[PDB]
């Protein structure tokens, strides 16, 4: 979150929150509204967002183990999207990527070919998310989101 | 950032120690978590008994905020 | 750990999102924020004139400070300011996350054990860690006194 | 690199199949590695005989190294001078067992004129004692009955020539 | 062995043995009846090649701590040999020289050193034992055995072999 | 090859060559041989051995770029299977990996990745370029043959 | 560590004693066991990936050790379970083909009892998942290398029992 | 590493008086032109693999330099040259976002050109994979960021050239 | 600069920057004209706000080398006052103190202690320069300015 | 002490304490006589030293918090005074300044600011002190200790 | 490390005084047996490696502890034994001019009795070891330099038992 990382800065030079430190909190305080307001849709719509992202991208991407007949491992991916949305949730609620880091996107990689999916599949599918995530948020709440579903595509 | 208390004995085989070289080698040592793993497999490639290993710093199962 | 962290890590434990209550604790931390870093500044502003008055009232004219006691010597006043910044920075860290989670992480972990091991005097320095909190509590009032005050007690009771 | 390896990597580089002019050399290598691992092992058997009496008689022809003007004259330096002796039999005798130079290339002529211009090591004095140990490791070897001399002669040689100057 | 140094080896670069290395464990197993018929005659002939290394070693170095009334330093000596033997038939079956470096060439002049017995005495002393072994097994099972001989006898000679 | 890297154990605890490595290298020797007539067997084989494994390849991986329509990329594909394959004669001769390691197997993983090219894929492509190899060589030359390509394969399998 | 000739040579080295008619023939089995180990760490060697895949996904997966709140959640966590298995995949492949479980006992039980105890990863799920492995290697190794190589297997169970 | 304030405040300093009017109008200019900044740094940020892979595409594949000899043969060098474009795009990627090339001259260009001569690494193609890779990094953000970005990579040519 | 250390801290673990440290760009680059106006301000009134500080700190403190009757001491102690007011504007328009902490902090005790000056004797006159900061400059502004101050004061 | 600096010299690179260090040995040893004699002579006539060094302090500089009315404060100035003669005549026990170091200077500047007397106040006494001690002692015993009245001077 | 001068200051600091008639008495008892210390110094120097020697031989040579299966078995170890007994005798030696046993306690017996339960090096062996070497030091010193060198020698036995 903002608050850890701002403390293990003023941690890291045995010191006292600096001039900017303050300033950030209080931009992330006052920023809290809309993060709830962000959380809050996420969290009413995300059956919709994962149906809509799903179909766009098996439109798109069709060749994938989420579309192989297996109904089994279409609800995993559709559990996995509902999982990855509610992580980047948890990163607009803290301020910060790191509950999506220290959850969805550090062992992405190793995991996901442990599990034989193709990585740039995943890529496309959370492209997909991100795009419907835009179709229903506002320019400042999409651009907040799509943010974190960027940190996602960059760790695939 | 979440800790390990390690006390562990690595013994030399490879090496004498002339009269200076030697060092010691039952070290009590708070391990970052991020390199346990490959102090671990340091001091078991040399050859020590791990004796004590303990989580210093942080909680059992911690999905976040851990470091 | 701080508070949005907890109540993360807690909703994610019980793996669903965070709900009315859980969002209330947040509304709640979050309309702290602003007087937290308020006392956050204050805290910044005067931290060695605190250690400087809480050493004067708590600490000197008892036999701890003079010889055969364990803030004797040069060195050993220098540690002694040096740990009550310590607490005071830590405090005012865990003021700032709202959570004594780093307190827990970095301070009062091992520190028990150290201070029976080199013989400094457990009592006398929760002694000082509350007479940091009456300072703190004269220099900012109630409110933001209470709520740093309150992760202060902590320190106490991690001494303790 | 071996003389296997370094064949393979040139191929390697260049894109070609093994030919046949490959396979025989190849096979010519590995006919000669008997040789090679018996010379090896008469290396293994009598190297502190061998690096030191071609120091000895280093120090018999060029008689000023053990004079107080020479780099060798204390046995600090007499010792040190014995064990990049050592240093250079044993690197010749990988070599030996590898067939090609890049053991020497990489570990011997690494710098070996540096470190020498830096401490005042004469050059010439060090390749003569090469050449007495080249000697001596081919007389020996004649006496152990390997009638090819040819392989022992090039490490050696390749030594001597990467470090002397040009005259 | 050669198979512990080639999990050594894979282990510092964590990494699986290569098809080389396999190759290499899969042609010392089969050599390995061989090497055990060589260290079953190093066995069977190993006291001989003592109380003849003994003899002539006596013979031909008087000033020798074995060599001055007391029985215990004689068994030593004798001791010390026959171990040195039993470590020649290890490097025999494991494939390497481990067993001589490891379990009595590193730290050994100095262990001797301390002991008391001179060095240069322990050198010609195992020249002897050297020659009787030649002389006393076969040709053909001295190429095997001899070579590790000559290990432990190179770590000995080295303060400088003596020229004019 | 194991004649170089017992050099480098050698150059490390410093010392000669002992008798038990020259032994080893003495077997390598003697291994020689056999290890060059089975080069020039898959040099003989490799285009056959190239074409029969695309094959089987396309029948067990239809999706694949080099299936697609674009005969850029399946012309890309043939001349990874035969750089392989010459990789892996390369390997053969050496006795060990380390032409293979050096070429073939260090930073594959990261070229196909920037190349988008799915390494599953890949590895597959070798698995069935060493059943034709298998199939088109003896059963001790499938005894050398065959691990060189599990590692190649296991190179990529990740 | 320890091999099985190191073994034979360490317990014969401590008693001033050669090895004798039983360490010679177990040395025996050792080397005609020799080229069937090199066979099945090769098979290992190729085939680590698929086994930890089949392994994980026959004894792990969609249990709630998965899903929140387990110790298999929170992606890094397994891929940490992933790299502890291609680690005990790895040495069991090296304890196999040494014929000693030494490597074993010195780089992995030495240590990894007390870290999962500290970290609470379960034991016993990571004891049921290393013998699903055991039994993977069982089904495609055969049953003679694959019982050798589920030795060490064993002695990785119970070692962290 | 001194960016487009610190470099300002760097002048002024060793000038010795404040920020004069002309070097506020300079710093409003790269306050006002932060935003589009940020926002062409997280989109290099998301499409980095990308930007390399069309970049390599279009200038370093299927040409000799891929081929037997090439310096991209060998995979790990293939490898060490996809880094080496990782390395470009980022560090000019940190001098767009800071608004001078400071951090590309320290990091980057102050010895790079010997290090590739040093391994014969290609200079000249370097230069040209650079500059294709500045019209990648052209095509998918626009005219406005898009020569933003190719100043630093431009700057990138001319410290290899 | 704080956004040197937003770059040196995306470099050094071998990223991109983090849309989070994005958005402390962004809140920066809008915070700009505040500190243009800040820095105006100081290199505007610098000359009073010099003049008021030294009247203060020889009223709080008259056994100081500054007014010891050396005028060229006074003129000295005047330059380092305005050097330092110089800085802490220049820490203002870098939105950072390191600015401030490179070019009059780093090896602050070691330059004074050579020239033979109490150290606390500067941080009371710095004190004082903070009181004149406070009592010319809008509220906002004058946190703004005194937390750089501040900084000075523990850097004595 | 000496004895102790010799041995960590003989120590950290695992040697025998040479010869010449047992010659410094053995003649601080026929050292010692005329270390006990300045000892005694310090812990002798201290009481006079510590009156005489705070009434010159007193006379040359006046703005200090010991002559602010106090006497408490006053007497905790004497009693500071005579701890560090105290340590300085230890200093010539041990023969040399590591008991003054490791007792008094240390951590001597954080001490005296966290009690916020000012440092050159302590420095102008302490060479108040050292001046009667030129005046209380013969010309080889001033020597001997204004070396550890020197140390006290670089240390505030 | 402390010295006998050191603890005496030092004690007089806790107190809060200057050394007194009984403490610089004791200084007198330390200052007139500097000599006769730094002579056994010199003679402990000269013979260290003969005194190891029939140390050993006295105490640790000849019994099943250098036997096969032995903690002095397998060369190696028994030139670490003569490491840790020529280390003994120089931190003994430093102790002895001192004065003091603070180094041993700070440098020597801090964890070295965990250390060797940790190695099986066998306490009382060593132990046996020490008490040899000090009977060494006893004969070839005399009996007041020997008992005052066999002084610290128990206490590094004590802080061994
Ligand atoms: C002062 C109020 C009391 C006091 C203090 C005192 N402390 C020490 C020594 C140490 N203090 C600590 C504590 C910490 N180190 C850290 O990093 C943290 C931050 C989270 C803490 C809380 C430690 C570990 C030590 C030992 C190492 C060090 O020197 O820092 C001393 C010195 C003791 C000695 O003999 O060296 C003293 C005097 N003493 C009192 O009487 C007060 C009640
Ligand atoms: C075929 C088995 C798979 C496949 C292949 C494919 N490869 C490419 C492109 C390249 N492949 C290489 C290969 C190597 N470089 C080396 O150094 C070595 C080792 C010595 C090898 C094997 C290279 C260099 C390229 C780049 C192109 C070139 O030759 O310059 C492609 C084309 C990708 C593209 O976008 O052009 C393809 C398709 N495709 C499959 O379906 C199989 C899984
Ligand atoms: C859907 C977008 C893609 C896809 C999905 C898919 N996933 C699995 C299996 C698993 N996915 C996970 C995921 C997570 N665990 C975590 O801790 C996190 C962060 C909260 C995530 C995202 C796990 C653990 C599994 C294993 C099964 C389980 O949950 O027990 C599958 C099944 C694969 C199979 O064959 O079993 C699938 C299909 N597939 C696609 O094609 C999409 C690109
Ligand atoms: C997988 C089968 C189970 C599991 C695994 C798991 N492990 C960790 C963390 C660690 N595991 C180790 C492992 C080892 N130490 C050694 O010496 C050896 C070598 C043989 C091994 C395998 C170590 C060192 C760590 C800590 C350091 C690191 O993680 O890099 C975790 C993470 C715990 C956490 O809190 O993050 C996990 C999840 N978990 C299961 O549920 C499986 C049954
Ligand atoms: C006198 C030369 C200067 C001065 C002194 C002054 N000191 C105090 C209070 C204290 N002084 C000490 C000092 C020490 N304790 C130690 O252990 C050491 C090492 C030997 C030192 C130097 C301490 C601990 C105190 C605190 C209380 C006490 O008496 O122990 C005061 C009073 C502070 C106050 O106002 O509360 C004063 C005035 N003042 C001068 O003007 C001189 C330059
Ligand atoms: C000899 C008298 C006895 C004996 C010795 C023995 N020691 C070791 C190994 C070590 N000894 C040390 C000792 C020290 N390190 C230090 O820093 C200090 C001061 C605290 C000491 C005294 C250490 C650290 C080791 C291990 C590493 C090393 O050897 O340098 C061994 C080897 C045991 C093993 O390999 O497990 C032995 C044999 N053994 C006896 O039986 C004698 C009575
Ligand atoms: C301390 C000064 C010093 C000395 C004395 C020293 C010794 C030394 N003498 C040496 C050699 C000899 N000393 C001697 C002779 C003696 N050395 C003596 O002191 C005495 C009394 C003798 C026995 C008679 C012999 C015969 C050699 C043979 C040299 C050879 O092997 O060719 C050498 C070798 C280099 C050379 O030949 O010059 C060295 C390094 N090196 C040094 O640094
Ligand atoms: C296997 C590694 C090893 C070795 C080689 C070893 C050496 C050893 N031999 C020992 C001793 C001797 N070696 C010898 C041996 C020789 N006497 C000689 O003059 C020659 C040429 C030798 C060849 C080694 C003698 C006479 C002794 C008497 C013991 C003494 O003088 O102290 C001992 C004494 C303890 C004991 O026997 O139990 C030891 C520790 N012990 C070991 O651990």
């Amino acid at each position: 979150s903002l608050v850890t990382e701002l403390i293990l800065s003023a941690d890291s030079e045995a010191r006292y929150p600096a001039p900017k430190e303050l300033r950030i909190f209080q931009d992330f305080v006052k920023t809290g509204e809309q993060r709830v307001r962000i959380a809050k849709a996420l969290a009413a719509n995300e059956e919709r967002i994962v149906q809509n992202g799903s179909q766009k991208f098996w439109e798109r991407c069709p060749n994938t183990p989420s579309n192989s007949g297996v109904d089994r491992k279409t609800a995993s991916c559709q559990r996995d999207q509902g999982w990855y949305v509610r992580l980047i949730a948890y990163s607009i609620l803290a301020g910060s990527e790191r509950p999506l880091e220290d959850i969805g996107t550090v062992g992405i990689k190793e995991m996901y070919n442990n599990l034989e999916i193709p990585i740039r599949n995943i890529a496309e599918c959370m492209r997909c998310l991100k795009e419907e995530a835009m179709a229903v948020l506002s320019d400042e709440d999409a651009q907040e989101v799509a943010a974190y579903f960027d940190l996602i595509i960059q760790s695939l | 950032m979440r800790m390990f208390r390690v006390t562990a004995c690595v013994p030399s085989q490879t090496r004498i120690r002339t009269q200076r070289e030697l060092q010691n080698t039952y070290f009590t040592k708070l391990v970052p978590y991020d390199n346990w793993f490959k102090e671990q497999q340091r001091i078991q490639k040399m050859g020590g008994t791990i004796v004590k290993v303990e989580l210093a710093t942080g909680r059992r199962g911690a999905n976040t905020g851990l470091a | 750990q701080d508070a949005i962290t907890t109540l993360i890590n807690t909703s994610d434990a019980q793996g669903k999102y965070l709900d009315d209550s859980s969002l209330d604790t947040l509304q709640e931390y979050f309309r702290s924020g602003d007087l937290r870093a308020k006392a956050a500044m204050t805290i910044s502003a005067n931290a060695s004139t605190i250690v400087t008055k809480t050493v004067a009232k708590s600490l000197l004219y008892t036999d701890i400070t003079g010889p055969g006691g364990n803030m004797y010597t040069c060195r050993r006043y220098a540690a002694c300011i040096r740990d009550m910044d310590f607490f005071l920075r830590y405090g005012t860290y865990a003021m700032l996350a709202g959570d004594a989670s780093i307190l827990d992480e970095r301070v009062l972990n091992g520190l028990k054990e150290t201070y029976n091991s080199l013989g400094v005097p457990v009592g006398a320095t929760i002694r000082a860690v509350q007479a940091m909190k009456e300072v703190v509590n004269d220099m900012l009032g109630a409110e933001a006194g209470k709520e740093v005050g309150y992760y202060f007690d902590h320190i106490c009771s991690g001494l303790s | 690199r071996d003389t296997v390896t370094s064949l393979i990597s040139n191929y390697d580089t260049t894109g070609r199949y093994l030919d046949r002019d490959a396979i025989d050399s190849l096979q010519s290598y590995f006919i000669t590695g008997a040789n090679r691992v018996k010379v090896a092992a008469m290396i293994s058997a009598n190297a502190a005989e061998i690096s030191r009496e071609a120091g000895k008689k280093l120090f018999e022809v060029v008689p000023e190294l053990i004079r107080p003007g020479g780099n060798a004259y204390t046995t600090r330096r007499y010792a040190a001078c014995l064990r990049d002796m050592d240093y250079y039999l044993r690197y010749s005798s990988y070599a030996l067992v590898a067939g090609n130079n890049d053991v020497l290339m990489e570990r011997v002529l690494q710098g070996l004129r540096e470190t020498y211009n830096s401490l005042g090591v004469p050059i010439a004095p060090t390749v003569q004692g090469i050449q007495i140990m080249k000697e001596m490791v081919k007389e020996r070897a004649s006496d152990m009955g390997v009638d090819d001399t040819s392989f022992i002669d090039q490490p050696f040689d390749f030594i001597s020539r990467e470090v002397s100057e040009i005259s | 062995s050669i198979v512990k140094q080639i999990i050594s080896n894979a282990d510092e670069e964590l990494r699986y043995p290569t098809p080389g290395e396999l190759e290499m464990i899969r042609s010392f197993c089969k050599t390995g009846a061989s090497q055990i018929q060589l260290a079953k005659t190093l066995e069977s002939h190993a006291p001989t090649i003592v109380e003849r290394g003994t003899r002539k070693f006596w013979q031909i170095c008087p000033r020798t701590p074995s060599n001055s009334g007391s029985p215990r330093k004689t068994e030593a000596a004798q001791r010390d040999m026959s171990w040195y033997i039993r470590l020649i038939s290890y490097c025999l079956l494991a494939g390497n020289d481990q067993p001589l470096r490891e379990i009595g060439l590193l730290g050994m002049k100095e262990l001797y050193t301390n002991i008391g017995i001179p060095l240069d005495n322990i050198l010609q002393y195992l020249r002897c034992l050297k020659a009787e072994a030649i002389a006393l097994l076969s040709e053909a099972e001295a190429e095997a055995i001899i070579p590790y001989f000559d290990q432990i006898i190179q770590e000995l000679v080295r303060p400088g072999p003596s020229y004019f | 090859s194991v004649i170089s890297q017992v050099i480098a154990t050698a150059d490390r605890e410093v010392r000669y060559l002992s008798k038990g490595e020259l032994d080893a290298i003495n077997r390598f020797f003697n291994n020689g041989p056999q290890r060059l007539r089975i080069v020039s067997i898959l040099n003989s084989n490799a285009e056959e051995i190239v074409e029969k494994g695309a094959r089987r390849f396309w029948q067990r991986c239809p999706i694949t770029p080099s299936n697609s329509d674009n005969q850029q990329f399946q012309a890309s594909c043939l001349r990874d299977q035969a750089w392989f394959i010459r990789l892996i004669s390369y390997a053969v001769a050496v006795g060990d990996v380390d032409p293979l390691e050096a070429s073939g197997v260090r930073g594959v993983r990261e070229m196909y990745l920037s190349l988008e090219v799915p390494l599953r894929s890949v590895a597959l492509c070798m698995r069935s370029l060493k059943e034709v190899t298998l199939a088109m060589l003896s059963r001790e030359d499938a005894a050398e043959v065959g691990p060189y390509f599990d590692y190649l394969i296991a190179g990529l399998m990740p």
